[PDB]
């Protein structure tokens, strides 16, 4: 809000600000667009599916163990253990729930609106995607979902990279054990290094930091007698104090303009990243990708999505060869 | 108002943010500290051993709380002509020094002590500087300063070489060397004494009644203030958006009791955002807390103006139990108050919604409000 | 005894009356640099039952405030004289504290120097300094007066083990003489212990004097604990009286949860800092 | 500074500082956009590789 | 660097600029971020083996 931030509830400040014209109707038409864009990003990313699927009450997939990714009913939030670990790892400062003091004085004309999709329906979208990709393969991304047993789907996923089905149908047990070990170890791998969740952390940090300095500029002389508008009003006469008032108001206006300009570029970069994420989910998850290094490292088999505060986390299950032998060819 | 905030006669389906509301203050508080160290003026005024006019009795006045509102009833004030400076407004001026003096004069010599004046009392006894900026107060003293035989307690000088400089005294018991003959103390012919008696009689009425008189000097210049006004305080209120002036700390907001602990010398605390949070001494001494009070934004939900005219109002970030369902005049920023503000109130994580009723059904989102809540124009 | 020692890390005071809770606020103000040189200054006037003039109390300047530390018996260094010239036009401040009240009269004097050290001032047997005060000897020219209440009341712990070191900081920016001080008797016999302690404001008054000249006048009517040797060239010599200096620097200060300064760091001492 | 006295020298230096700050801000503002475009090109090159 | 550019080797100009708040702490972080991004760009394109 202009009038609150720039002017400390002073009639003279508001009257002088009115002379500058439309430097505020211009400074609100941008942030509203940014907010609408941010709201549209998540809806475009997660809500690829039309109907909400439900996992079967039983759980048995021929040796594959999905307990670490499927929702766990015990906890009230209906979030998977990996999702819970991700939520605990990220430290969030301000969420904007009637906060009215790390984040309490930002109500100096600045407000934080809440997201449209609460971080509970996102869990339902993720669960629907997981159920669809577990019990129906990739056929639910085109028409109606069609059921098919998991071993057959894995056999065709091998067939998709030039390996015949007999390999899977003869090494099912070893493959299942390897997948279980890997999915078990991923949690400890996440827990070990703190920098793994770097990028999301920065998204939480920078904006907050920016907000901080946007308040710190309020107490700046800017070349005036003092940073307190009422003090300069009372101590010095009206007829020439408008010079100091103009100095203060132009300084604060420039400070606000800089913040808006930075926000625009940051939003553009975030949009680019979100579009890349949407493409990655549309290709790797709802199908099998023949592109190299796009979906994991090595030959690609499957992907699994998970939600995180202001972000998404992909688990790529890939196929990599092992020890080799020489041979003579013709 | 929505039509006004964007220049058009038509508005389409959607949600628009028109303006913001802020609770206005109701009361003002000026919490100055205690007022001790009063200034001595009754001590100067209350005495029965005043001096004579030729040798008047002086007084020095320094750092002291002066209140020129206690002498008015203590004396009759037959004459109350002070200097040209506003006699009524005397409690709003600060000076560095107050040098004063007092004496007694006659009925015909009331105004003789004025800048640029001449005469026996104004030339060889005491003259006043032209730029003198001091007040004069006189009052009759014939009731007390009068003896049936003779009140031979005061005198006056009449003979001196020249006219005295301002702010000077010429007390000396010499003998005037009248004429060319050198009278060396004989006090004979061609020789006189420059001092005469100033006794008082009961019969002396109009024209000879002694008037006890006091004047005090002002010196207003560029220097730190020493003698100032009372700086009266006011009372305190709690849980009410009010202004305050704690020791020259302008600000506004709701006020409550303060927690935490302050060092004895510290007065007002701060925070990471470089703002004031708690202050001291509203009355006597304690710790008290200031907080900005409720303000927020308003959003108008409406379908196309060519379809209907009903609207809904979303107040952002305000508690439905504390929202202005009253939206009274003066105290509330939004001028418009003809709205119902009743029988339809809903609490949402984004704010308070008035103008729509919750439904247990579930459809697609038409006009997104937020936090999973969406509004739409439907037929009952 | 003129000698130099390392200032270690001490001489930090509250620069403002605000209150902060667990922040890392930075300030730019006059301070005492960390690990600087502090000069002892000693008066040695006692020997047997004979005078043996000491020619002590040398000249000492005053450059934009000063930091002073002591380990007095109770009031041995009660005399303080601050003035431009101490002779005339100086209006030198005469502040004295002898466990009851202080005098803050501002007047010109030629000096108050009349020690009149009694030949029976030997501390071991006769310390008869009862009502021995020829202070503010005559005067030069003044019309100003001012009084206050006592400042340094060393809380004796009934023992010499608690050798208290009193610390004071003096500066006169745009008037308003400030006497930030701390009474910490935590010492036991080690000079300048390592640790942190803050200073609290007491008084302020505009005088307008260009305070250039700094000196003291001891209580010579009871003298002892004055050693001496050939100390020179950056050594240590006992003085019971230290002098430092101040300059405008920039510091970063850490406020405790309750609101007491706990740590501070210089911004020009070392690249790491 | 040499030709003038501090009072109006303050005004002149204020004008100079605000002008130079305005001229300086544009440089980094343009650099940010150019860097974003270069990063897009680099991402395309990485995908092509 | 601000001080070298806006107020070349003049203490009074730097003191006057100090009243303008954090308009230089912000102007260095952007350029350092650009430099780090440039360093990472050539690494991610080539260091694939
Ligand atoms: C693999 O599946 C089995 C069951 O099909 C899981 O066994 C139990 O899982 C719960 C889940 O929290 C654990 O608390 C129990 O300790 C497990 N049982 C035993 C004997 O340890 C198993 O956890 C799954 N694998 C992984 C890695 O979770
Ligand atoms: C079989 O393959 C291995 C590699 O897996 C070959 O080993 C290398 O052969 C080259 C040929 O000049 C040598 O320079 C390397 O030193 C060999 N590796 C090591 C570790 O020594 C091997 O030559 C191939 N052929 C046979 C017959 O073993
Ligand atoms: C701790 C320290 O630096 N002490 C020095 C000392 O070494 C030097 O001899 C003297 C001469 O200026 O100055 C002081
Ligand atoms: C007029 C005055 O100041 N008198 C005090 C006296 O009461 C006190 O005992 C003495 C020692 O401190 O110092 C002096
Ligand atoms: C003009 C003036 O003030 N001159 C002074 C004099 O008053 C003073 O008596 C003397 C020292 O005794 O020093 C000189
Ligand atoms: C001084 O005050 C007392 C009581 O207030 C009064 O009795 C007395 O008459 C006063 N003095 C004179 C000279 O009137
Ligand atoms: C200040 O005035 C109030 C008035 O009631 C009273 O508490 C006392 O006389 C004075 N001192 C303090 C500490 O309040
Ligand atoms: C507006 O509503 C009217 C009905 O009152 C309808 O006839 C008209 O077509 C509508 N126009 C638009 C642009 O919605
Ligand atoms: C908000 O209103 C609810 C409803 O009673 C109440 O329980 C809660 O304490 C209120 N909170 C605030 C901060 O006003
Ligand atoms: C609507 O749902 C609530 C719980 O969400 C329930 O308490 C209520 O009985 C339902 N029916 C209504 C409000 O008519
Ligand atoms: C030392 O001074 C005292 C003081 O009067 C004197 O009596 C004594 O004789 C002096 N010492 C000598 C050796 O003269
Ligand atoms: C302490 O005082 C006397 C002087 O009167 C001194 O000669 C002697 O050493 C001591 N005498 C006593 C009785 O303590
Ligand atoms: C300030 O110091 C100078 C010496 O540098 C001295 O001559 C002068 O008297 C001092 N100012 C005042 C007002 O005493
Ligand atoms: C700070 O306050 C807490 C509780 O108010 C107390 O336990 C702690 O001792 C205090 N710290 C001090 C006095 O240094």
């Amino acid at each position: 809000d202009c009038t609150m931030y720039i002017c400390g509830d002073s009639t003279e400040c508001s009257n002088l600000l009115l002379q500058y014209g439309s430097f505020c109707t211009q400074l609100k038409r941008a942030l509203t667009g940014i907010a609408v864009e941010q709201d549209k990003n998540t809806q475009e990313v997660f809500a690829q599916v039309k109907q909400i699927y439900k996992t079967p009450p039983i759980k048995y997939f021929g040796g594959f163990n999905f307990s670490q990714i499927l929702p766990d009913p015990s906890k009230p939030s209906k979030r998977s253990p990996i999702e819970d670990l991700l939520f605990n790892k990220v430290t969030l400062a301000d969420a904007g729930f009637i906060k009215q003091l790390i984040c309490a004085q930002k109500f100096n004309g600045l407000t934080v609106l809440p997201p449209l999709l609460t971080d509970e329906m996102i869990a339902q979208y993720t669960s629907a995607l997981l159920a669809g990709t577990i019990t129906s393969g990739w056929t639910f991304g085109a028409g109606p979902a069609l059921q098919i047993p998991f071993p057959m789907q894995m056999a065709y996923r091998f067939n998709g990279i030039g390996v015949t089905q007999n390999v899977l149908y003869e090494n099912q047990k070893l493959i299942a054990n390897q997948f279980n070990s890997a999915i078990g170890k991923i949690q400890d791998s996440l827990s070990s290094t703190p920098s793994a969740l770097g990028k999301l952390q920065d998204v939480v940090n920078h904006n907050a930091q920016a907000l901080n300095t946007l308040v710190k500029q309020l107490s700046s002389k800017f070349g005036a007698i003092s940073s307190v508008l009422n003090d300069i009003l009372s101590r010095l006469d009206p007829p020439e104090a408008e010079v100091q008032i103009d100095r203060l108001i132009t300084g604060r206006l420039q400070s606000l303009q800089t913040y808006v300009t930075q926000q625009l570029i940051r939003a553009a970069e975030i949009r680019a990243s979100a579009n890349l994420a949407a493409t990655k989910m549309s290709e790797c998850v709802l199908g099998q990708s023949k592109r190299v290094d796009f979906c994991g490292k090595g030959y690609h088999l499957m992907s699994f999505p998970q939600s995180a505060p202001h972000g998404v986390v992909f688990l790529h299950v890939t196929y990599v060869p092992a020890q080799e032998k020489n041979f003579t060819t013709a | 108002e929505t039509k006004c905030t964007l220049k058009s006669f038509t508005v389409e389906k959607g949600i628009y943010q028109t303006s913001n509301f802020r609770v206005q203050p109701t009361e003002s508080i000026v919490r100055f500290p205690n007022i001790t160290n009063l200034c001595p003026f009754h001590e100067v005024f209350n005495a029965t051993r005043f001096a004579s006019v030729y040798a008047w009795n002086r007084k020095r006045i320094s750092n002291c709380v002066a209140d020129y509102s206690v002498l008015y009833n203590f004396a009759p004030f037959f004459a109350f002509k002070c200097y040209g400076v506003s006699p009524t407004k005397l409690n709003d001026l600060c000076f560095t020094n107050v040098y004063a003096d007092s004496f007694v004069i006659r009925g015909n010599e009331v105004s003789q002590i004025a800048p640029g004046q001449t005469g026996n009392i104004a030339d060889y006894n005491y003259k006043l500087p032209d730029d003198f900026t001091g007040c004069v107060i006189a009052w009759n003293s014939n009731k007390l300063d009068s003896k049936v035989s003779g009140n031979y307690n005061y005198l006056y000088r009449l003979f001196r070489k020249s006219k005295l400089k301002p702010f000077e005294r010429d007390i000396s018991t010499e003998i005037y060397q009248a004429g060319n003959k050198p009278c060396n103390g004989v006090a004979g012919f061609n020789c006189y004494f420059p001092l005469q008696s100033y006794g008082f009689r009961p019969t002396y009425g109009v024209g000879h009644q002694p008037y006890r008189v006091v004047v005090l000097s002002f010196e207003l210049l560029h220097a730190p203030a020493t003698v100032c006004g009372p700086k009266k305080s006011t009372n305190l209120v709690k849980n009410k958006c009010v202004n305050f002036n704690f020791n020259g700390l302008t600000g506004t907001g709701v006020l409550t009791e303060s927690n935490k602990k302050f060092l004895p010398f510290q007065q007002f605390g701060r925070d990471i955002a470089d703002t004031t949070d708690a202050v001291r001494d509203p009355q006597t001494l304690e710790i008290l807390d200031i907080t900005p009070c409720s303000f927020g934004g308003v959003s108008v939900i409406t379908p196309g103006t060519n379809t209907s005219n009903q609207v809904a109002v979303l107040y952002q970030g305000v508690n439905c139990t504390e929202v202005p369902v009253a939206i009274h005049a003066d105290q509330l920023t939004p001028t418009w108050r003809v709205y119902s503000t009743g029988s339809n109130v809903f609490q949402t994580r984004a704010g308070c919604l008035i103008g729509a009723e919750y439904v247990n059904n579930s459809y697609e989102c038409d006009i997104p409000i937020g936090a999973g809540i969406c509004a739409s124009y439907q037929t009952q | 005894t003129q000698s130099y020692t390392n200032s270690f890390t001490r001489g930090v005071y509250y620069p403002d009356k605000v209150f902060r809770s667990s922040v890392l606020h930075s300030t730019q103000d006059l301070f005492l640099p960390f690990f600087s040189n502090v000069t002892w200054f000693h008066a040695i006037h006692v020997s047997g039952t004979n005078g043996t003039k000491r020619f002590d109390n040398p000249v000492l300047p005053f450059n934009d405030g000063v930091y002073f530390a002591s380990t007095e018996k109770s009031n041995i260094i009660r005399g303080w004289i601050f003035g431009t010239t101490l002779d005339s036009k100086t209006q030198s401040l005469l502040i004295v504290n002898n466990a009851t009240n202080v005098v803050i009269k501002v007047c010109e004097f030629q000096f108050c120097n009349d020690p009149f050290l009694d030949v029976y001032y030997h501390e071991n047997n006769k310390s008869r300094m009862e009502s021995e005060l020829r202070v503010y000897s005559s005067a030069n020219n003044c019309t100003f007066e001012y009084v206050s209440q006592p400042f340094l009341m060393d809380l004796e712990g009934k023992q010499g083990n608690f050798k208290n070191l009193r610390e004071f900081v003096f500066k006169n920016i745009d008037g308003y003489f400030k006497i930030y001080s701390k009474h910490t008797p935590v010492n036991l016999g080690r000079d300048l212990p390592q640790g942190f302690s803050a200073l609290e404001p007491l008084v302020d008054l505009p005088i307008g004097i260009n305070i250039t000249r700094f000196q003291t006048l001891l209580a010579l009517h009871r003298s002892y604990l004055t050693p001496g040797d050939s100390s020179s060239s950056w050594t240590a010599g006992a003085a019971a009286y230290y002098v430092g200096y101040l300059q405008p620097r920039t510091f970063l200060l850490k406020y405790n949860e309750n609101g007491t300064i706990t740590d501070a760091v210089d911004c020009a001492l070392d690249p790491l800092s």
